[PDB]
């Protein structure tokens, strides 16, 4: 869980 | 959101959209595994509102989002609706989501967890973005 | 309301310098965060407030309210996860 | 209500109240007939929350209420959520109230009927007496 | 909240003067009444307003929203069954 | 409808 596969960039 | 940018395009798969016979999005939810969402007591979900996920653009077409529908709406019994205290609502899913690169779950903490303060989170969803 | 997902940061604070703003609003099971220059809104609400611990974004709040006027002065007050995933894993073994 | 008197027992019997498993009031109903009431959309109703009729003192155990369950939670779709615009929800009942001295239905208008500015109407319910 | 039923008379207002103070949050489905000295309050909702019209006292509207605070200045805004029968004749056909 | 058995006090 909680590790996308798409990175979420900020 | 007020002041927040656009996310990446599934990066948050948890991320679910809850919306009305009508289409109309009211709500945000997070998948905690694949037969069931949290959201909020308060939302006021009902078993006729549909469970989206996979979306990003809520105005797009051609996006193989995933339209779930709500076997059973599981509201906190501790929910104080003059408060607003103990406001988690668990959805029950009547068709399963399919996970894949864009529909995943998050992760639940320790009753123990701590999470402390000047700490930094990252809070996302569908909402007014101006007021 | 946006079409596409929006996502910002912004800092937990402790319920207390919380209750410097909400009062006796803020109950225990309810965790204050932002007043940074973001803010939560409508719709906003049954979303996702997530935390970074030891690799994997972990449920950490649920939006749930604050300003009227979604004020990125004012924090916002999420569900309090922590509290209630003893309810959670519950309802799980149950149903 | 704040600023409201206690009313006569019995007098106003369209009212309900809704309440969680816990026994907890959270929000009031109207009756417009034996199979169906009349409450908020927010109120967030679900099928699990018992309807209430014929109760007067929320603290008496004598007192021969009817706790009825909800089949069917029917939200206005035209209701809005971010506005709280049509703010209308229908509750089915399960199970028929009996009516009585104390359980009768409200009369419901015309979409026609007019209701006009200055005039003297009255409000019930049993809301925070003080802030 | 009080234990047992309360009551309070509250003249209604037209949506106009109501805009004096709500804004554009008055809709048109929606009806305001009070700043009269009583106020509606939380736990009020979903409940009725009703008024007296040829012997029968009719569902003219549902405490909806208002106040933070319920302020006896502030008018309550409850829904416009009127606007709304239309939908609730409806749904009773149908079920 | 809206004539209750027990009539209200105002
Ligand atoms: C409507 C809402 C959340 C909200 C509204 C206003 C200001 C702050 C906030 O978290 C949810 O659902
Ligand atoms: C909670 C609520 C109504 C309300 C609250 C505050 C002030 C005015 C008002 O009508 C219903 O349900």
């Amino acid at each position: 869980c909680g590790v996308p596969a798409i990175q979420p960039v900020l | 959101i007020v002041n927040g940018e656009e996310a990446v395009p599934g990066s948050w798969p948890w991320q679910v959209s809850l919306q009305d016979k009508t289409g109309f999005h009211f709500c945000g939810g997070s998948l905690i595994n694949e037969n069931w969402v949290v959201t909020a007591a308060h939302c006021g979900v009902t078993t006729s509102d549909v469970v989206v996920a996979g979306e990003f653009d809520q105005g797009s077409s051609s996006e193989k989002i995933q339209k779930l529908k709500i076997a059973k709406v599981f509201k906190n019994s501790k929910y104080n609706s003059l408060t607003i205290n103990n406001d988690i609502t668990l959805l029950k899913l009547s068709t399963a989501a399919s996970f894949s690169q864009t529909v995943s779950a998050v992760c639940l903490p320790s009753a123990s967890d701590d999470f402390a303060a000047g700490t930094t989170c990252v809070t996302t969803g569908w909402g007014l973005t101006r007021y | 309301t946006p079409d596409r997902l929006q996502q910002a940061s912004l800092p937990l604070l402790s319920n207390t310098n919380c209750k410097k703003y909400w009062g006796t609003k803020i109950k225990d099971a309810m965790i204050c965060a932002g007043a940074s220059g973001v803010s939560s809104c409508m719709g906003d609400s049954g979303g996702p407030l997530v935390c970074k611990k030891n690799g994997a974004w972990t449920l950490v709040g649920i939006v749930s309210w604050g300003s009227s006027t979604c004020s990125t002065s004012t924090p916002g007050v999420y569900a309090r996860v922590t509290a209630l995933v003893n309810w959670v894993q519950q309802t799980l073994a149950a149903n």
